[PDB]
């Protein structure tokens, strides 16, 4: 099953025009651990590039290269019996950035990522119900448990540093709350996977 | 220019080692083993040193006798024992029946027995000179073919002869006397020189 | 047009002393002789350009630059040095080994007496954009030590020069900080 | 002024038939620290691939990397005024051997090097008169500064682990001592460059 | 060895339209004292057309002919043995001007021409690092001994008159010291040598 959603309608490219365009070990499937998903969760979010700094020969060509380009191939999947109900909005938010409630953990998390406090308000200060203008996808147990997101590289710049600057990033919320008779497995899990596009240092 | 090929340097069969068996029953072991090594005289040693890579195929003979040396009808069995493979543990013991491990009969008065020893390595071929972290080639034994212990004293001369030499990348000759045995050890307190010494350079003769 | 980088800014070097490396041979091989930043618009050894006046006119410049150098020795003295170039983001190599891990060029004055490098890229942003910086160093490794036949003197000096390639660009008309009234 | 010595006469090629082939600063010059060479000394050598196992990136390729194929340009020179008289032998030694003068410092010097005891035998146990008959150039500061040698790889195995196994070895020797009058320089440097040639991986 | 300075790139030319176009005597080689230049030195200048207001036929036609017009051709030249090293810089500045350190011999050197208070300033008040936008060579006795620049006329009106207007000057400046072993010559000469080309009277 096929269904794939490019961002803005853009496939990834090659900068129009010297930098390095690395494919041996560096644009491959990289998978984070896995989110296990509760009745009482509020959803998650990451940061890119920075999820990677650390990661493989990528986090290596991340690191030095103070310039930096890149596109990305997202699919994001979910393990749940016939007999589990709920559905999860995937959102992908160009230079997406938390502000306080009132650090850089919550500028950047890392690999793990991080939670929401008020989904609602994306943390933003924003509707999360007008959320849909941005390249997303459902997984709803009920039909797909899986989602895939391609995302060309988006900047005012042709080239920046993937250390100081979060392009931007990706989101996980539960809309309605996972729900299963008693008995079935009490934590979902949720897989990620990044393959880098186009990448360039 | 025949007798300079490297083929024709290394023929010409020799004696490799000599081993001495005895049949004592049970206070003598009665039988003996012998590894395969190219290097325990230094003439030939000398001469394989003087290249880095070596590949050949071994032929070997078995002179044996009997202390004064006359001959009598007694069996004898040289068995063969493969790299990787154990040795008798003893004149009885189960391996002397093991069919991987080739043998042959032969009667004491027969004229010397002859074998030919293929080319074993896993490598492509031998190195003397290996700088990291040899060569086994494998291993012969020899006992008297009687249900009773026949009191008797031998020693086997192995005659080792090489076929099909190519070599690679030659060595200098050494210089140095050989400390020891698989290593190229050299005392470094007193060492020989290349030339002697005379009284003038000026002065030939 | 190159003009000479005065290199040798110190409250010690007084007259023309200012635009001399010094090198000698009392110094041992790996060692650093001279660094210096790349900062054409910045306070520094740049300051005695015309790169270095005239993007005092500008605010925001960008491009490649070149530097070239000469050395002056005795005819028959030789040895070699090393001419590296740590990009932006990094601090200046800690010796000669991460030195040569990275853009550099082996230069043998005893053969060539004139070597250019040339930066590959510069700008002028993250400064003012974040305001809404540290780019380049130089090195000079002494490769070997400098070697000397006898009854020659046996100290040199190295002369630094400073331009900008053709894409060298800017913007932005301003006004210096230099003059007084 | 190109004078070269192709050792035994062949180039350095890659292996007949997925290994790696990187060339992007794998293959490029390394150029080691320089030897100071004075009246009283002995010589130096240097072992391969030992020499490089932590440098650049090659280093990081010849870690890991269990099986290692390549070959090399070696170019040696040598600083000296018109005054300094002297030569050096500069040989190259497969599966060169230190033995004991009755440790791995000795068969893995590192990128230093090391210095012999009695050059005279080689430390070898063998006499150096006849160690031209390994490809060698002369440096005679009458005439040459410096000499370059190509290396093929010379193994029985076409691979190998360059971590447990040094292939062979480089010599620099001075036959005739280094004399120079009074005033001179007193300290002549040695430069050493290793550009790999085909490395497979 | 022929290496040569077009200053700003044209070649001295007669005027666009009578004027005396004399070439017997006129045009030819003409050679001043040399000055002998020193470990302690500062560097000298000289002012044309002064230089050459009393000198052999040209001085003559210097004399009257309120009207000057002509280009030149400079050639410098140092002696100096293998074992001095030391640098000149050779420059020519149109309308060179000196001021005051707070005279007609500042302003008119002669022939013998005049040496430099403070020369890293020029005496102009001018930083001695930016010269180099000044047709120029450079003297370094490492390679070249010799250094050689034509000049064009250059002036805002097509004539002017030779004594009172001097319409630029030429520099040597030592920007490295002389430096020498003791018992070589402690000084070393320099020649300076004027052909004038396509004058006009």
């Amino acid at each position: 099953a096929a269904n794939i959603v490019l961002a803005y309608g853009e496939w990834p490219e090659y900068c129009p025009d010297k930098p390095t365009r690395p494919d041996v070990s560096v644009n491959r499937f990289y998978t984070l651990d896995s989110k296990m998903w509760q009745e009482n969760s509020t959803g998650w979010y990451w940061k890119f590039p920075d999820v990677l700094n650390k990661t493989g020969v990528f986090g290596q060509n991340a690191q030095f290269h103070y310039l930096y380009r890149s596109g990305f191939c997202l699919h994001v999947q979910c393990n749940a019996s016939k007999f589990h109900q709920g559905a999860l909005l995937v959102a992908v938010i160009p230079e997406f950035v938390i502000a306080g409630r009132g650090g850089f953990t919550t500028t950047f998390p890392g690999t793990t990522g991080a939670t929401f406090h008020d989904p609602y308000v994306l943390d933003s200060g924003v509707p999360l119900s007008q959320a849909l203008i941005y390249p997303h996808q459902w997984i709803n147990l009920r039909t797909n448990n899986c989602a895939t997101v391609i995302v060309p590289y988006i900047n005012a710049v042709p080239f920046d540093s993937a250390i100081n600057h979060s392009n931007f990033g990706l989101i996980v919320i539960p809309v309605s709350p996972l729900k299963y008779s008693s008995g079935a497995t009490t934590a979902i899990p949720i897989t990620i996977t990044i393959a880098p596009l186009n990448s360039e240092f | 220019v025949l007798e300079t090929t490297i083929n024709h340097f290394f023929s010409r069969s020799g004696l490799v080692g000599v081993v001495n068996l005895t049949d004592g029953g049970t206070d003598t072991t009665g039988y003996v083993t012998w590894d395969i090594d190219i290097m325990g005289f230094v003439q030939l040693r000398r001469k394989c040193e003087m290249f880095t890579y070596m590949r050949f195929n071994a032929e070997f003979t078995f002179v044996t006798t009997t202390k004064n040396g006359e001959a009598r009808p007694y069996m004898l069995q040289y068995m063969y024992v493969p790299p990787g493979a154990p040795k008798p543990t003893g004149r009885d013991a189960f391996q002397w029946q093991t069919a991987t491990n080739p043998s042959v009969f032969v009667k004491l008065t027969d004229p010397p027995a002859q074998v030919s020893v293929p080319f074993m390595s896993p490598a492509s071929a031998y190195q003397w000179f290996y700088d990291g972290y040899n060569n086994m080639m494998g291993t012969f034994a020899v006992r008297v073919v009687s249900r009773e212990a026949s009191q008797l004293k031998l020693q086997t001369r192995v005659y080792m002869k090489l076929k099909h030499v190519r070599a690679w990348v030659p060595r200098p000759i050494r210089s140095q006397p050989y400390l020891l045995k698989n290593f190229p050890n050299y005392d470094s307190s007193k060492i020989t020189n290349s030339a002697r010494d005379r009284s003038s350079i000026k002065q030939a003769n | 047009v190159e003009t000479i980088l005065e290199v040798n800014n110190t409250t010690e070097a007084t007259g023309l002393t200012r635009l001399l490396i010094p090198v000698s041979s009392q110094n041992k091989a790996d060692e650093l002789c001279a660094a210096f930043m790349v900062d054409p618009g910045r306070i520094g050894p740049w300051q005695s350009t015309l790169v270095g006046q005239i993007c005092r006119y500008y605010t925001q410049w960008s491009g490649s630059l070149k530097v070239t150098f000469m050395f002056t020795g005795s005819f028959m003295a030789t040895g070699k040095m090393l001419v590296a170039y740590s990009p932006p983001g990094s601090a200046q190599p800690a010796n000669r080994e991460t030195a040569m891990l990275g853009t550099h060029v082996i230069w043998d004055f005893g053969l060539q007496s004139s070597v250019s490098l040339v930066i590959p890229w510069i700008s002028n942003t993250h400064f003012r954009t974040a305001k809404t910086y540290t780019a380049g160093v130089v090195t000079l490794w002494y490769q070997t030590n400098y070697v000397v036949p006898p009854e020659t003197p046996g100290e040199a000096y190295i002369i630094a020069m400073g331009a900008d390639l053709y894409k060298f660009t800017l913007k932005i008309c301003k006004d210096t900080d230099e003059v007084t009234q």
